[PDB]
Order: C-alpha cells, then sequence, then structure tokens
C-alpha cells in the first residue's frame, strides 16, 4: 500500500540529517564543547584574535575567566 | 623627513587583563557604568590628541581600573558570574536574550552586595562632559603655516579706457 513510501523515503531523513548532525557535532567538536564563534564584521573577528591570542595555547576556544586575575 | 621617536618598552607593561570575551562581555554595562572615569577621558585623549603615543598615561590606567573591578566581584557573587559568562560563550553570537535567567543572577547579586545598578538601555550609548586636566592642543594634526591668500578684487568699476582696445574697435 501507500505506507511503502516510507522506508524508501526514509533514506532521505537519513541523508539529508546527518549533514547537520556532522557539523553540529564537528562544531562543538572542533570548538570544545562551544559553538564556533561567528564574526560577520571585524569586531567579533578582533574578539577572537584577542582570544586566541589571550589563551596562551593560542586557541580562541579555550577561555579563562576571573581565576587568572589576581 | 625626520624622527618617529616614540615611547620605549619600559612603560608598556601593565596588567593586562587575563580574561577573555565572554566574561569581559558578560559584564560589560557594569563595568562600562563603574569604570567610566578612567575610560572618558582616555578616549577623549584619543580623538583630541590624534596619536596613540601621547596618551600612554591614560592607556594603563584604564586597564589597571579593569582590574580593581574585576576582583571585586572576586571577593563577591563570583561563582553566579562564572555561571552566567560560561552560559554566554555557548551562543555563537554571544547574545544576551539566551541567558536571561543568569543575567538576573548576576545582577541580582551585584544589586546588594556592590550597588552596581544595571544599566537601563541607551545608557552607555551618551555624549558625557568628562573632566580633564590636560589642555586641547593647539594643532592636533601639526600643521603647519598657510599660505598667505592672493590680495582681494576690490575698487569701483571704471568704464574701459578707449573702449574694446581690440585692434582698430572703438567705444
Amino acid at each position: 500500500m501507500w505506507f511503502e513510501i516510507l522506508p524508501g523515503i526514509a533514506v532521505m531523513a537519513a541523508c539529508l540529517f546527518i549533514p547537520g548532525m556532522a557539523t553540529a557535532h564537528i562544531h562543538k567538536f572542533t570548538n570544545g564543547g562551544k559553538e564556533k564563534r561567528v564574526a560577520h564584521f571585524s569586531y567579533q573577528w578582533n574578539l577572537m584574535e584577542r582570544d586566541r591570542c589571550i589563551s596562551g595555547v593560542n586557541r580562541y576556544h579555550v577561555t579563562k575567566g576571573l581565576e587568572n586575575i589576581d | 623627513p625626520g624622527i618617529v621617536e616614540l615611547p620605549t618598552l619600559e612603560d608598556l607593561k601593565v596588567q593586562e587583563v587575563k580574561v577573555s570575551s565572554s566574561v569581559l562581555k558578560a559584564a560589560a554595562h557594569h563595568y562600562g557604568a563603574q569604570c567610566d572615569k578612567p575610560n572618558k577621558e582616555f578616549m577623549l585623549c584619543r580623538w583630541e590628541e590624534k596619536d596613540p603615543r601621547r596618551c600612554l598615561e591614560e592607556g594603563k590606567l584604564v586597564n589597571q581600573c579593569a582590574l580593581d573591578f574585576f576582583r571585586q566581584i572576586k571577593r563577591h557573587c563570583a561563582e553566579p558570574f562564572t555561571e552566567y559568562w560560561t552560559c554566554i560563550d555557548y551562543s555563537g553570537l554571544q547574545l544576551f536574550r539566551h541567558c536571561r535567567k543568569q543575567q538576573a543572577k548576576f545582577d541580582e547579586c551585584v544589586l546588594d552586595k556592590l550597588g552596581w545598578v544595571r544599566p537601563d538601555l541607551g545608557e552607555l550609548s551618551k555624549v558625557t562632559k568628562v573632566k580633564t586636566d590636560r589642555p586641547l592642543p593647539e594643532n592636533p594634526y601639526h600643521s603647519r603655516a598657510r599660505p598667505e591668500p592672493n590680495p582681494e578684487a576690490e575698487g569701483d568699476l571704471k568704464p574701459a579706457k578707449h573702449g574694446s582696445r581690440l585692434f582698430f574697435w572703438t567705444m
């Protein structure tokens, strides 16, 4: 019957579903938990480069709070 | 064309803030509304002097005044502060609309332990009458002298002597 469309179309439900899963998971993986910071304007990029520079480990995606400040 | 004399490496050792962007932006408004005294005249120095080298003395003060504000939180509700700024970073835009509950927690803590009120909308975006001691530069662009303009035309009009004077034409 008409329900035989479901498993043929379920491949699409798997094909067009993992790219979002791949990106979202790797975004948390590449950037260490937090999602990738976006910089559509120069101000945000200047923030990121400052975060990378202040990181010491030279990665923008690792942040330090009040612990360093004494 | 001359000397490009610039400050030595001696004065370029300030206690640089070691925080990241999220913790910087988590406070932001409170820091802006509590450390405006060293921010305003330093920025005014940046505009009036038109030269980074002449505003080194105010450049270190703003960084130094940041520490006094920052360690003041550490002696206070810094644990709610940590929960806040560790929730802001998770958003890629570093946007406050997704961290309203921690916005309250930081605000309610800082409201009574210290008293720094939340700056209302548009309050930071305000030209201020910052008091200053330095005199205004006589020429911020170090402009040289100005060429003397050509002498001004004047005198009442007089009829052209002997008319057109072009070849034999008269009158």
